[PDB]
């Protein structure tokens, strides 16, 4: 029924000049996005990496670390995040656990020469049964295996019952070693949206600041990041962009839903 | 020790405009309204005085989404030569903390923004910049009137935070922004 | 990358009028004309923008001997309260020595001249006087299009030796002239 | 038939609020010169001045000295001018000479309070045949006396020749010690026209300066300083107020008509 590189591919066709991912000055279409992608899972295939391979994946907070994933998801193989904050010794225990063949970095395209490969779209190998990717947790860490269905079904849920589509913008605050990042990546992916992605997630003045700068729709964090970021804002702030706060958790600290709907009143509140 | 007539004169471009505050934020502005409020600096030959032939204004405008028919939101540079708009930047917008005081809610029910940049390039050695600021006004007052001819609301900006406007219009050391004005109105 | 229509607009003050340099030197221009070409800061409320309620630019005028209906020769003060012109000097009188060059022949066959004064006084402190250069091209862009619905030329002066049309005026040490405008044509 | 204060009076009449005399940013009315000189002449009277006598007034560039000269005629008494810049010798031989019984100066009308007396016209006491003035020459010096009559006729003859009117400005160049000056005075005040006074006649820079700025149509001088005054202009100068030039002498340099011509094309320029 669906991939998560599929829902993608089909979406590239549709609009294939909207911006899919913004990081500073940066940025790609969905048509570069796919391209790229294309020709990266060409060179992952020329390394052996294929179905039931794991890879990793280095969560730098670029544009062409989306190229990365989407390859390995399109070469068949599943890819794990490696958070590049972590320590080695956490970085070495996540990838051996996991039995991944290869870690790559961004700039991976350009020093390897990759816009030599094909950029045209691939053979099918992953199904809808196979693992996409592999989320390791409470840093020990336990490895969760995700298939191509599970995710999709749970991104296409979400992008149909909130109609999530192009005029979206979806801010990239969390770790794309954390779960929640799946749809910041692929729910906007399949949806025509754009993603802007952040460089610090710590820096709270500027999570609200892009909120408003760069038009965000759609935030999708657990509560404790944005009830943190509303301690940086003005008194009288408010902000009509946002529509959606997607918050995933149990605890939710007891004024933030009225913090909420002080600072951005066209916002539709989820508890998920 | 002199007087003179009150009784004249049919002012309608001139007295039927005021300086605008409230707009709909609903009906787009069509785009003939739009390209024609842009013909006055159509163009070499304008419609407006310059010291010296020198045209040196360059104008931008940022467009608020879906609220001007035909144009995508995003900052552009409006071209005499051709009557053109150029995308300069679409991911970035302005935002309410790029005004200031008084000016956040002008902004607020605002449909597109008017920049008006000092090119500082010759021939006056300094002097330029004064008849630049000049030309500003000269400007503004030939479009707040053309904003009559088609029901069009404006009003001018003073001072604004233009430090990363600056940036998102991708202005160069010889390019100072000198004034803005927010342009339908019920 | 945009393209806009070319296609519409009626300009008729706005393109219907250009910089002036022939005038007829033989008929004087009516005392219903100068008052309604005069009409435009009639003032508080004006016909045109200013910063801040503020409105400093005071506005003087030089009429040539016998060239205007109803005006004696001299140097007038325009009043806005009261649409009024009070002789301050008659006695003097501008010569082609307090322009310059290329505008020898302009205020030769010119039939009235124009000056702006930015009153520099509040609120801005030092940017009032920036605020004051953009309202001069604001006034000045009004006259030259009034100045179109009644067939008046017009051309503009950026610089000139005021440097004693400031006493013949009786200006203060708070008072600098920005602009000169020379004013009918065939 | 006329007298020259008469003449005046008449035109005060006729013009009250014309501007008569101007220096530089002091100024006198028709009727302001007509009263204020009604003033001084009856305090000349309460001296003791009247027909016959002679009185002394010092030729200074001011408008008050006009006051003086007309107030002299209008008490009935001739005005001998003396040159402020001729040594005391030479002062005191003319009023001797001349049987003067006072010397004025101007300042006169204030430190004496001569407002205080009635401005109304005075009831008249020169005759067309008596003395108007004394002009001495050649300085030995001869005083040549000069009748109402005489004085009248010529500028009166002037004056109709070429139509001088409220128009016309005529620049007091030459000093009031020389006969050229009645017509600057007496000519220009009976015409109902304007006289612009001039502080020093030797800058020649500001005598055709002064011609533009306060827009002159009537020059009345000697060739001699017509000639001076045009080797203090510009190439290309050229200034079209000036319709009539009075120059008064058999001697006239050469190029000096073209060179009038040239930078006063308007003017008639006439050698009687
Ligand atoms: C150069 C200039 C700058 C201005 N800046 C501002 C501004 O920053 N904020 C504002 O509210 N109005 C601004 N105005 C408009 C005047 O404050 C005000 O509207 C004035 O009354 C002109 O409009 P009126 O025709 O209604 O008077 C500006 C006007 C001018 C000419
Ligand atoms: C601020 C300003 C100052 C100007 N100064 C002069 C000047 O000193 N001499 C002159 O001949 N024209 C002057 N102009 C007019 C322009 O040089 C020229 O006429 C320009 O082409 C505007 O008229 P246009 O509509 O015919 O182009 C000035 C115009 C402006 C706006």
């Amino acid at each position: 029924a669906a991939t998560l590189h599929q829902l993608f591919i089909d979406q590239a066709q549709r609009t294939p000049d909207q911006v899919a991912v913004v990081f500073e000055q940066e940025w790609l279409t969905y048509s570069e996005l796919d391209q790229r992608s294309n020709q990266v899972a060409r060179f992952l295939q020329s390394r052996g990496i294929g179905r039931g391979d794991r890879v990793g994946v280095l969560a730098k907070r670029q544009v062409e670390t989306i190229i990365n994933l989407m390859a390995v998801l399109k070469a068949g193989a599943a890819y794990v995040p490696i958070d590049p904050d972590h320590p080695y010794e956490r970085q070495t225990y996540i990838l051996e656990n996991s039995s991944c063949k290869i870690l790559l970095d961004s700039d991976l395209y350009e020093t390897m020469e990759i816009s030599s490969y094909a950029d045209g779209d691939l053979t099918p190998v992953a199904e809808p049964e196979d693992t996409a990717y592999v989320i390791y947790t409470s840093g020990r860490p336990k490895g969760v295996i995700i298939t191509h269905q599970a995710a999709s079904n749970t991104i296409q849920d979400i992008n149909r019952k909130f109609e999530v589509n192009e005029e979206d913008r979806i801010i990239g605050i969390s770790s794309m070693c954390f779960d929640l990042s799946v749809y910041d990546i692929f729910g906007t992916l399949s949806a025509g949206a754009t993603l802007v992605m952040i460089r610090d997630p710590r820096d709270m003045r500027e999570l609200v600041r892009t909120v408003e700068r760069r038009g965000i729709t759609i935030w999708n964090t657990v509560p404790a990041i944005m009830d943190l970021a509303l301690d940086h804002v003005g008194s009288h702030f408010e902000n009509i962009s946002l529509r959606l706060v997607l918050l995933s958790g149990d605890w939710i600290p007891l004024p933030l839903p009225a913090k909420i709907n002080r600072h951005f009143p066209v916002a539709d509140v989820i508890s998920l | 020790k002199i007087q003179l007539e009150t009784s004249g004169a049919l002012p309608d471009i001139i007295q039927k405009r005021r300086s605008c505050r409230r707009f709909d934020m609903k009906t787009p502005v069509s785009f003939a309204t739009f390209s024609n409020l842009l013909s006055s600096l159509k163009q070499i030959l304008y419609n407006y005085a310059s010291a010296g032939g020198l045209y040196p204004i360059d104008v931008f405008v940022y467009v608020k989404p879906r609220r001007v028919e035909g144009v995508k939101a995003g900052f552009y540079y409006f071209n005499p030569a051709d009557h053109s708009l150029v995308l300069v930047n679409n991911i970035d917008q302005v935002i309410k903390d790029d005004h200031e005081l008084i000016n956040q809610d002008i902004f607020a029910q605002s449909a597109f923004s008017v920049y008006l940049v000092y090119n500082a390039r010759a021939k006056y050695g300094a002097a330029g910049y004064f008849y630049a600021c000049i030309e500003a006004g000269i400007i503004t007052a030939t479009l707040n009137m053309v904003a009559e001819d088609l029901n069009v609301g404006l009003c001018s900006i003073g001072h604004m935070n233009f430090e990363e406007i600056q940036t998102f219009l991708k202005l160069e050391d010889h390019q100072v922004i000198l004034h803005a004005i927010e342009g339908l109105k019920i």
